[PDB]
RNA sequence: GACGGUGGCCAUGGAAGUCGGUAUCCGCUAAGGAGUGUGUAACAACUCACCUGCCAAAUGGACUAGCCCUGAAAAUGGAUGA
RNA sequence: CUAUGACUCUCUUAAGGUAGCCAAAUGCCUCGUCAUCUAAUUAGUGACGCGCAUGAAUGGAUCAAUGAGAUUCCCACUGUC
RNA sequence: CGCUCAUAGCGACGCUGCUUUUUGAUCCUUCGAUGUCGGCUCUUCUUAUCAUUGUGAAGCAGAAUUCACAAAGUGUUGGAUUGUUCACCCACUAACAAGGAACGUGAGCUGGGUUUAGACCGUCGUGAGACAGGUUAGUUUUACCCUACUGUUGUCAAUUGUUUGCGUAAUAGUAGCAUGAUUUAGUACGAGAGGAACUGUCAUGCCGGAUCACUGGUCUGUAGGUUUAUUUGACAAAAUAGUGACCUGCCGCUACCAUCCGUUGGAUAAUGGCUGAACGCCUCUAAGUCAGAAUCCAUUCUAGAAAC
């Protein structure tokens, strides 16, 4: 029904669909993605294949309202 | 020796067992419900097509399940409905031996759906052209009589009814010549109503909401994914060597043993996994999909309270290369057989099942028409997606 | 007076339940009969919400609070909230916990004017959890375990604790809490003694599991 | 064991944790390890494993541990999967992490329970959602 | 209808035909075991042997021995040859 | 009574198993008895030894290194799940 | 014996059978060569029925157990050890019943035993050597023929109309089965200890039929991203390394590594009754009839005939 974020990532979990990870740091991730769970897991915040929407953000190529988010 | 394990439960099912490829290109069934209902209210069938599957969330129906009022997603099979185009009235009289073709009759306004089974057809051919040679009704006075003779009889002499119908599948995505033709079995009040009433249909035009209600469960028909011949593996379920050190097969070992002196039916081989019929039952059908006249779009989101938007229950792309909704459709519980874009079949339930689960209402929450590395949900990957590029982007790739 | 209540035939009637000085709370349970009950009993006092919290049949263990605030934890959706609220009087603060790193109940006993509180728990959230309620948060264990609401049976007018609590913890959690700290269990010997009696000032509610003289020592130390 | 309790086999559901593999303790028993010999209920088949859930209750060993407990049969309680599933809510959870807890037949389980547990194993088991440190 | 001595003597101090041991008789009658069980504290109560009222011509039994049945269950689908 | 047999009688054939070793690539019975290792072990190892039928260049016992040799367990290994 | 009480449950001495799942006896068959033992795989069948369906006995109060009929419709497990069926333990389960099919199943596998040569021991042998003793290492060939099966064309190599469509439906197959929690109910029952069922609901195990909206899996999309080495003067952008590696990866296939779907009527067996005789009473039986199985046969589903 409701949607909700990433916390991993500025773009939005659609509703239902993608998958949680309990770390055992008793605090929940919910992840879009393998690619971005991958990401997480690297430890390295989402700019590395620049596709993803991240990247594009922080750098700000041909983007006005992606960067600003 | 025993066995000796116990199980062995036969790998498979023996009321599938002739496996081959299916008759009709279509759904098919040669059964139908019983006689306990009003009159062309109740069709019985009806013919839709596939066009793939979404989610939708909605709450549950039962107490003491996770909350009668929690809500769960659930998968649906989205099917494209067009309404169909009755023209022959069938009169089958029950004899010695079962039913049998006495004689049907036709519409005379229509006999396009003839030709639309020539132009794939013939090799010599004397009578492409337009005409007949398994005889078909044409004339305005002389065979108006002839009509009249057939209709009085099949009326008076014994046993049930089904009208030719067809579908529409030139204004369908999908481009045919050809259409599919089909029996929807008449049930229910007298046998004279049933005769007279399918006359006056001839030229009318049925809908897949003629049939059906938005809360009734189906008997749905389809012809299974033609994957094609494929080995004993994944056509039975078996097992194999999986540390793997044997210089035969994926395929089994004992067909039969030494035991009847021969090789039996009921021992899994190699032969195709894909055109079979069969029939899944009771399914819940969650929301009939309304026409669209290619202005409105409210019409094919359903309610605007909790799917809270105006959109098709087509994908923010849409559907370029499959199947596309321009037309009445059917939300069913999810899953039916059949590949992504085929010809199915409904039939209402052979028992109309009463039970809890099954009879009770349903209310849709959310409809979604989400998409992965290729397009996303409705208007917010819309807003996006557009800056980047100029040409290449318009949220089609078309 | 003090009634011994099941709950899917167990002894267990805070997990499923929840009862403070106001507020009762019941998962929609397959059985309707054992909800039913709950509701006779307190017939135009306090309202039984009907409603499975975090969407759950957990109730007792996923929630805090007793009539000034009450409290929830991030795990449950908006709607869920929702419809807590609209049971319950809309005098009492209903409010969802950010940043979750604990079930709250077992973590989070207290009273109409301070709160033992995890600890471990997180400033911040904290902090909030002071808010919600108005009452103070006093960051004390007891002694062996970390789990306090599950290990205290804490209300106003008395609190029942478990024998392994230490002489001088006890000594000072009493002074702490301007109530008295009494030894003893519930259900023959179980450890867990909150789960198997729910206390409310007017009626305290209990497992089938106890011994006669448990309920009767029970009945004495919350003043019934 | 108990059998009474509380309530069902708890829903939709998906095992991986079969039989073999060693879990952890996430409890104030003095083992670390639960070695899963096998899952109760699990009827089975020809060559299948007794999967355990993350609730179904198990038999179980600790392979590593205090020395009063190790060797000897024990039983327990799953209470996380290393491998994901699906729930009622049409929702996947996800822990890397994979752990048991300790406990009798009786349904009783012993002191605290550190890290997440399941919902659906609270669910099932009040002693679990009672002493449970963090639910999810 | 199925009794009197009679609650036979014993054990009991209740076992009074009938938890139960041993003797197991006589009266009177159409007939009635010092009693065939049910029941009961044991009795009482009921029923059986035993007799008679009515109805009204066959009845009862212990065996033999024809056919049939039971006994008589096992592995591809099956055998008076059909 | 010894565990065993130094011993004493006696017979066979000259003697009658010392050091050691062991259910051993040597133990029928035998899945020996005990301990351990495993949730569970006709397996492994360490003990016991009237040993069906061990034993001293027919070489006895030991053993570092060595080993495309033989076996057990653990760890890295999870499509040899 | 089972207190008492032969047959609830057992059953002496004793007696009659059946079986071919033990092993012998035999030597008909085969030495112009049926590949011997087990395990895996996979079906089929048998019932001498462990579970479940329905029934009846019990020393059956409840609980659990035991005994028996109908019935083989559906189940009949995970492991240590053993070459091993056999054996013996641990653990689950409603239950983990016994069997058969050339001691089912080697051009299906494996070769762990047994089966040659080499070789170690122990016992035996003057010795060459022996061992239903132990130990160790030891090439498992062939289907491109007929049949049988599986699917796939095609045909009455015209039955004496073409040509197609929409249909029928004989024949055959046939599918779903089993559990738990709760409701009943802490009720019935029971002095207590304990402790049910019909019925309702939500689930679950295995079985089957589909599907890919989610999640995961996979990648010649040689789709992008990264980088090793070499080559092309450099950047550039490419090539080779038989797809260079790595990350990500739609479409597509696919996973109890996901999702959905699995019906109702008659006919009975056992058995429990009715009315009611033979046998003035009696008796479920004889005439007759009722109720009644996971059973049978239909409905369902598959296929669709030298059938219409």
């Amino acid at each position: 029904m409701k949607t909700s974020l990433c916390n991993y990532s500025e773009f939005k979990i659609y509703p239902a669909r993608g998958m949680k990870f309990v770390r055992g740091d008793s605090k929940v991730f919910h992840f879009i993605n393998t690619k971005v769970e991958s990401l997480f897991f690297r430890k390295i915040n989402p700019r590395d294949i620049r596709w993803s929407m991240v990247y594009r953000r922080i750098y700000k190529n041909t983007t006005t309202d992606v960067s600003a988010k | 020796m025993s066995h000796r394990k116990f199980e062995a439960p036969r790998h498979g099912n023996l009321g599938f067992r002739p496996r081959k490829r299916a008759a009709r290109h279509q759904g098919k069934v040669k059964s139908f419900p019983k006689d306990d209902r009003t009159q062309k209210v109740h069709l019985t069938a009806f013919m839709g097509y596939k066009a793939g599957m979404t989610h939708v969330v909605r709450d549950l129906e039962k107490p003491g399940s996770k909350m009668h009022k929690k809500e769960i997603v659930e998968a649906v099979t989205i099917i494209e409905c067009p309404p169909m185009y009755i023209v022959g009235l069938v009169g089958y009289v029950e004899t010695a031996q079962g039913l049998k073709t006495y004689k049907t009759v036709w519409a005379q306004h229509l006999s396009d759906n003839f030709r639309r089974r020539l132009y794939k057809n013939w090799y010599k051919s004397k009578s492409k052209k337009a005409f007949t040679k398994y005889v078909k009704q044409y004339e305005t006075e002389e065979g108006k009589k002839s009509i009249e003779a057939s209709l009085q009889a099949i009326k008076k002499r014994c046993s049930v009814v089904r009208v030719i119908a067809h579908t529409q599948v030139h204004k369908l995505k999908l481009t045919q010549k050809k259409a599919h033709v089909l029996e929807i079995q008449v049930n229910g009040g007298s046998i004279v109503e049933k005769v007279n009433f399918a006359v006056a249909n001839f030229e009318k035009t049925v809908n897949v909401t003629g049939v059906f209600a938005e809360n009734e469960l189906i008997d749905v028909i389809g012809v299974t994914k033609g994957k094609g011949f494929n080995g004993v593996i994944k056509r039975w379920g078996v097992r194999k060597l999986p540390r793997k050190t044997h210089k035969g097969l994926r395929k089994v070992a004992c067909i039969g043993a030494w035991h009847p002196s021969r090789v039996s039916t009921t021992v899994p081989r190699a032969g195709q996994l894909g055109y079979h019929h069969r029939v899944e039952r009771n399914k819940k059908i969650y929301r009939i999909g309304q026409a669209q006249p290619e202005d409105g779009k409210q019409i094919s989101t359903g309610k605007t309270e909790f799917d809270l938007t105006e959109k098709t229950i087509n994908p923010m792309g849409g559907f370029a290369h499959y199947g596309m909704v321009k037309h009445e459709f059917l939300m069913l519980k999810g899953c039916v057989a059949g590949p992504r874009k085929r010809a199915l079949t409904l039939r209402k339930s052979i028992t109309t099942q009463t039970g809890r689960a099954a009879l009770e209402k349903i209310t849709l929450k959310f409809i979604d028409t989400s998409s992965k590395f290729g397009h996303g949900l409705h208007q917010t990957a819309e807003d996006k997606t557009k800056y980047f590029g100029v040409k290449k982007s318009r949220s089609t790739k078309a | 007076m003090a009634t011994r209540l099941q709950y899917e035939n167990s002894c267990d009637v805070g997990v499923f339940l929840k009862l403070t000085n106001k507020y009762c709370l019941v998962g929609q349970c397959g059985s309707k009969q054992f909800l039913h009950t709950v509701e006779n009993r307190l017939a135009d006092h306090i309202p039984v919400v009907e409603t499975s919290i975090a969407g759950t049949r957990i109730v007792g263990r996923l929630s805090a609070g007793n009539k000034n605030g009450l409290l929830l934890p991030n795990t449950c959706t908006d709607q869920e909230l929702q419809q807590i609220r609209n049971s319950l009087p809309d005098d009492v603060v209903v409010q969802r916990i950010e940043e979750k790193f604990s079930a709250l109940g077992n973590c989070i006993a207290t009273n109409d004017y301070v709160a033992l509180v995890h600890p471990d728990i997180d400033r911040e959230t904290e902090e909030i959890i002071a808010d919600v309620l108005g009452v103070e948060v006093f960051r004390q264990t007891v002694s062996g375990n970390v789990l306090v609401g599950t290990y205290c049976a804490l209300t106003n007018q008395g609190a029942l604790v478990h024998p392994m609590t230490s002489i001088a913890d006890q000594d000072e959690l009493s002074s702490l809490l301007q109530v008295p700290l009494v030894a003893g269990t519930v259900n023959r010997g179980n450890e867990c003694v909150a789960a198997g009696c729910v206390v409310n000032d007017w009626t305290a509610i209990v497992g089938a599991d106890t011994t006669a003289t448990e309920i009767s020592v029970i009945e004495s130390i919350f003043a019934l | 064991m108990s059998k009474a309790q509380a309530v069902g086999s708890n829903y939709r559901v998906s095992l991986g944790l079969p039989v073999g593999a060693v879990m952890n303790s996430a409890d104030n028993s003095g083992a670390k390890n639960l070695y899963v010999i096998a899952v109760k209920g699990i009827k089975g088949r020809l060559n299948r494993l007794p999967s355990a859930g993350v609730g179904d209750m198990v038999m179980a060993t600790v392979k590593k541990g205090k020395p009063e407990l190790r060797k000897k049969v024990c039983t327990g309680l799953v209470v996380r999967q290393r491998k994901h599933w699906k729930r009622k809510d049409g929702v996947y959870i996800y822990f890397e992490d994979n752990a048991g807890v300790m406990c009798n037949p009786k349904g009783e389980v012993k002191g605290n329970i550190l890290g997440p547990v399941a919902k659906e194993c609270s669910d099932l088991w009040p002693k679990v959602a009672t002493n449970a440190g963090t639910i999810v």
